[PDB]
């Protein structure tokens, strides 16, 4: 049963659209869906190839992710990412040197944040319990 | 820079 696999690893949960939907609903109610959106945004950004034809799209995307989740140090993603990590990202943005893996560290920190609090809480939530 | 651009990016990373 898919729902059982989701309790074995966060990666299993996020590899299932029903799992993602349920988990995002839970996060939304807890006021932190940005954690998951950001996680997927980094993955989506990274899979874009660094060729000339994608240059403009990639820069606009990198800026968008930065502006919404990294810029203001008050959002939940920004609050859960390290100063040095955000500094490096800002530098990539300003220099316009945006390697596909530039958000990797931030993504790892946010992934840990979910594994540490919201993921476990989700598995013990009414939403999950009801679904199962 | 754009929620719509972020949404397209997020969608591309979804399973299936």
């Amino acid at each position: 049963p898919p729902y059982l696999k989701w309790a074995e690893s966060l990666h299993s949960l996020l590899d299932d659209q029903d799992g993602i939907s349920l988990f995002r609903t839970f996060l939304k109610q807890e006021g932190c869906a940005d954690l998951l959106d950001f996680w997927f945004a980094c993955t989506g950004f990274r899979k874009l190839e660094p060729c000339d034809s994608n240059e403009e799209k990639r820069l606009k995307l990198a800026r968008a992710i930065y502006r919404k989740y990294i810029l203001d140090n008050n959002g939940i993603v920004s609050r859960q990412t390290k100063p040095a990590t955000k500094s490096f990202i800002k530098g990539c943005i300003m220099k316009q040197l945006i390697d596909p893996a530039m958000f990797d560290q931030a993504q790892t920190e946010i992934q840990a944040t979910m594994e540490e609090n919201t993921y476990p809480s989700f598995l013990k939530s009414d939403i999950y319990l009801e679904y199962t | 820079s754009e929620d719509d651009l972020l949404q397209e990016c997020i969608s591309s990373a979804m399973p299936k």
